[PDB]
């Protein structure tokens, strides 16, 4: 249940849905928002396996 | 212009199959006793390509215009080097930068000019009786040259270019690619001895010479040669002989192959990574020897087929006459609130009536406004001094 | 009807979202 | 303007297509896109409510703003690939096994 | 002097120095810039790599 709640957190962004950011920000400018969602999930996955 | 060849019978081409062909060196790094795989254009194994026949020994001579894509695997089995040169370009009418690489019997003329290509360009040699030698006499490639950007002359050599009877003896495989303007050439010779089909042996293409140019190749055409012996009058209607010649046309695909390097550093084996379920195991484990056991690969995801669009029907329109381009707005301290709702609002129709100066959308792209719906749109019309433009911004104070 | 005894059936009742978690990568 | 805070009533210049069921095609309701199978519904929904979240915080049922019909959302991405081979020394055949 | 988007083929000569080994210094052999001791080898490479 901990990994499920990680999909709703923004981790310092504006949206937690990958289908929502692409429909509002251009690719050359949305790279700063997608990286925050990928980095925020790598810590939860690394901690879960640990 | 050139002459119009008559009595040309059209025959439906066949479809052959490649057997472990289209493997070259993706990088210039020497490897030995180590498996490596990168991302480069190669030819998939067991692929169906179009085989064009031009056997005349009849009356078969066709040279269509094929478009240049990502990697062109060209291979032909000539009985005595029948295929001469090739042409490259877009419109082929002395308008852009056309690439003319012709392989003659004395020098390989490689010039990058603006040649005027005719209708059906071809080559024609004559065979005399006193001296008995195949010399070039009918040159129908271009009419004149105007501007040029690159010129290269190869080393002088000795070649007769025979055109008598026999079977296939030589095999020259060329890989025409154009990545970021660089035109790479991969030539390799392989002695063969057959009459048709294609050898199923493994070969490795070696690079010839790289031309650091910057042209746009769109379409290409393979030029052949004709044989004018003493038995034929030599006319360009019925006294021409194309000879037993055939060329293969193959397009490279962005695939990944597992290159194998022995103690000498030569590629002698290649296994695909996305073709057969058995071939995906050796590429995943990075080992040609697979033991007994269960292994996991990728996942099974079903791709969608259609895409429906669902939006409520609105038969209204937002009044853009009183909001944009009016005659007088409110002040900076007493701004008027405009309620824009229950209407269709579009940003593209705001350029035919007025011209905007600084049109910037913060937090959302201007081209992504129609995809996402709007909720509670409020317009704040106010006229301020030009010195306050740099201050009104979500990030400036 | 099963290949278990009465003691094994009593201990099974003492120790007591299926497809929703599998839609993210949680494969059991 | 706000983003995703009230029933759709403004939006922009966008048309509409037909509705297909029992298919895993891409949908687009209230601007929010997604991918899933749209079938029948048997739950209860209030007239002033549009979206809906479960325990995983995912839109499982969105109301059609065109016909006011509740359609469930279920993606078909549910499977796996697993190849089992006895070995290259014996034969040259495998066994495609799905998860 | 006019520069466009095409790859320029007219640059300029580069001053080449000498070759010294038996030391752990820095060297640059066409693109690759490594720092190590240059020793003799018995294997050969390819005439295009």
């Amino acid at each position: 249940n901990t990994l499920v709640k990680q999909l709703s957190s923004n981790f310092g962004a504006i949206s937690s849905v990958l289908n929502d950011i692409l429909s509002r920000l251009d690719p050359p400018e949305a790279e700063v928002q997608i990286d925050r969602l990928i980095t925020g999930r790598l810590q939860s996955l690394q901690t879960y396996v640990t | 212009q050139c002459v119009n060849l008559t009595t040309r019978t059209q025959l439906p081409p066949a479809y052959t199959n490649s057997f472990t062909r289209g493997v070259y060196y993706p990088d210039k790094v020497f490897r030995s006793s180590v498996l490596h795989s990168t991302q480069d254009l190669f030819l998939p194994f067991f692929s169906n390509v179009t085989w064009f026949h031009a056997i005349h020994v009849t009356k078969r001579f066709d040279n269509p215009v094929l478009p240049f894509n990502d990697g062109v695997y060209f291979a032909s089995t000539e009985k005595s080097n029948i295929i001469r040169g090739w042409i490259f370009g877009t419109t082929l009418d002395s308008k852009t930068q056309s690439l003319l690489i012709v392989n003659n019997a004395t020098n390989v003329v490689i010039k990058v000019c603006e040649f005027q290509f005719c209708n059906d360009p071809f080559l024609g040699v004559y065979y005399h009786k006193n001296n008995k030698s195949w010399m070039e006499s009918e040159f129908r490639v271009y009419s004149s040259a105007n501007n040029c950007t690159f010129e290269y002359v190869s080393q002088p050599f000795l070649m007769d270019l025979e055109g008598k009877q026999g079977n296939f003896k030589n095999l020259r495989e060329f890989v025409f690619k154009n990545i970021d303007g660089y035109f790479k050439i991969y030539s390799k010779h392989t002695p063969i001895n057959l009459v048709r089909d294609l050898p199923q042996g493994f070969s490795a293409l070696e690079p010839l010479v790289d031309l650091p140019i910057g042209i746009n190749i769109t379409r290409f055409q393979t030029l052949l040669a004709l044989h004018r012996s003493y038995l034929t009058p030599g006319d360009s209607s019925s006294g021409w002989t194309a000879g037993a010649a055939a060329y293969y046309v193959g397009y490279l695909q962005p695939r990944t192959f597992l290159l194998k390097y022995n103690e000498n550093g030569t590629i002698t084996d290649a296994v695909d990574c996305a073709l057969d379920p058995l071939s995906e195991t050796k590429c995943t484990l990075k080992s040609f020897t697979v033991e007994k056991g269960i292994y996991q690969t990728s996942n099974f995801r079903v791709q969608p087929t259609e895409s429906i669009v669902r939006f409520p029907n609105i038969t209204n329109l937002c009044p853009f006459g009183e909001v944009f381009n009016a005659t007088r707005f409110a002040s900076v301290y007493a701004w008027n609130r405009k309620r824009i709702s229950n209407c269709v609002a579009d940003y593209s129709v705001l350029y035919n009536s007025a011209s905007f100066s600084t049109f910037k959308c913060y937090g959302v792209s201007p081209t992504k406004l129609n995809d996402l719906c709007f909720t509670n749109v409020y317009a704040d019309s106010f006229v301020i001094r030009g010195d306050e433009v740099r201050q009104i911004a979500p990030g400036q104070t | 009807p099963s290949k278990r005894s009465f003691i094994e059936d009593l201990l099974f009742n003492k120790v007591t979202l299926i497809c929703a978690q599998k839609f993210n990568g949680l494969t059991v | 303007f706000e983003l995703l805070h009230a029933p759709a009533t403004v939006c922009g210049p966008k048309k509409s297509t037909n509705l297909v069921k029992n298919k895993c095609v891409n949908f687009n309701f209230n601007g929010l896109t997604g991918t899933g199978v749209l079938t029948e519904s048997n739950k209860k929904f209030l007239p002033f409510q549009q979206f809906g979240r479960d325990i995983a915080d995912t839109t499982d049922a969105v109301r059609d703003p065109q016909t006011l019909e509740i359609l469930d959302i279920t993606p078909c991405s549910f499977g796996g690939v697993s190849v089992i081979t006895p070995g290259t020394n014996t034969s040259n055949q495998v066994a495609v096994l799905y998860q």
